[PDB]
């Protein structure tokens, strides 16, 4: 009951004559949506990773990755894939 | 539309009532910043 | 797409490399709240003053 | 001269946390600092009342 | 320092995957098959 | 203002970082922010003198 907010908001059981803010009004969600763009394409991350030669200290590659659909669970699940420190990024959210 | 949803959009996570604006926005942009970082308006990637 | 048996092996072997070596390991749950006597250190006791 | 000013109040939910709802269960671990300021501002608006 | 019981869950994993039965993580098996509450306290006994 | 945290916005730091990590900059911006509404009431009650 309304009433019965006041008392515990006081923390009175005998409440005088007055008005008296209890809480505040919140009208929650009833529904959940999320919008992700159109693409479905996978992208060279693979290749990048796994490629046969690599390059040196000086003169490094740098390989532009965009427009794709990106999934980096299939990535940290390699056996010989033992550290991964990230930077202002958790890595279980990566996905998100 | 018209009703308060949990909105997610591009990792963009919130609450909020989206509408049909009237806002004559410039295609370069694709989102709109109101006071003191206030998300105010987006552009979906799906329809635009 | 999307079928097998859903307990899988671990296949052991020992020629894989250490980060992927089966180690049996077993963990504790212990609670950290206000506890009653049943499970305590190696400490005496002494007279009530 | 002056006789009164402009009497608001400001909510804690919408403001420090908006539209989160993890921010609403750390908040509680504060204690009772909401509620002072909530108090405060309506001790206010019945004085210039 | 005192406690009120201490328990032992005995299993077998291997060394790629002994990060996650920890609170507040994913994987393969901490999902679905052994998960752990955000405030365990506990510590992991491994033993070659 | 970000308050020395990672952002400014809330909902995408506990989007973001783990809540083994995301709680210590929770509390840097609801420590920021609380003493941003006590420090305006007080100027308030000083203005309402
Ligand atoms: C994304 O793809 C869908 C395919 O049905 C299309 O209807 C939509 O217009 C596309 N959005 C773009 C290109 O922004």
């Amino acid at each position: 009951d309304p009433l019965s907010e006041t008392k515990c908001t006081l923390k009175s059981f005998t409440v005088e004559k007055g008005i008296y803010q209890t809480s505040n009004f919140r009208v929650q969600p009833t529904e959940s949506i999320v919008r992700f763009p159109n693409i479905t394409n996978l992208c060279p991350f693979d290749e990048v990773f796994n490629a046969t030669r690599f390059a040196s200290v000086y003169a490094w590659n740098r390989k532009r990755i965009s427009n794709c659909v990106a999934d980096y669970s299939v990535l940290y699940n390699l056996a010989p894939f033992f550290t991964f420190k990230c930077y202002g990024v958790s890595p279980t959210k990566l996905n998100d | 539309k018209n009703k308060c949803v949990n909105f997610n959009f591009n990792g963009l996570k919130g609450t909020g009532v989206l509408t049909e604006s009237n806002k004559k926005f410039l295609p370069f942009q694709q989102f709109g910043r109101d006071i003191a970082d206030t998300t105010d308006a987006v552009r979906d990637p799906q329809t635009l | 797409f999307n079928c097998y048996f859903p307990l899988r092996s671990y296949s052991f072997r020992p020629t894989y490399g250490v980060g992927h070596q089966p180690y049996r390991v077993v963990v504790l749950s212990f609670e950290l709240l206000h506890a009653p006597a049943t499970v305590c250190g190696p400490k005496k006791s002494t007279n009530l003053v | 001269l002056p006789v009164s000013m402009t009497k608001t109040s400001v909510d804690c939910t919408m403001y420090i946390c908006g539209d989160s709802t993890e921010c609403s269960n750390l908040l509680l671990q504060y204690g009772s600092f909401c509620t002072q300021l909530k108090r405060a501002l309506t001790g206010i608006a019945v004085e210039q009342d | 320092l005192c406690f009120t019981n201490v328990y032992a869950d005995s299993f077998v994993i291997r060394g790629d995957e002994v990060r996650q039965i920890a609170p507040g993580q994913t994987g393969n098996i901490a999902d679905y098959n052994y998960k752990l509450p955000d405030d365990f306290t506990g510590c992991v006994i491994a033993w070659n | 203002s970000k308050f020395g945290a990672i952002s400014s916005v809330l909902n995408d730091i506990f989007s973001r970082l783990d809540p083994p990590e995301a709680e210590v900059q929770i509390d840097r911006l609801i420590t920021g922010r609380l003493q941003s509404l006590q420090t305006y009431v007080t100027q308030q009650l000083i203005r309402a003198a």
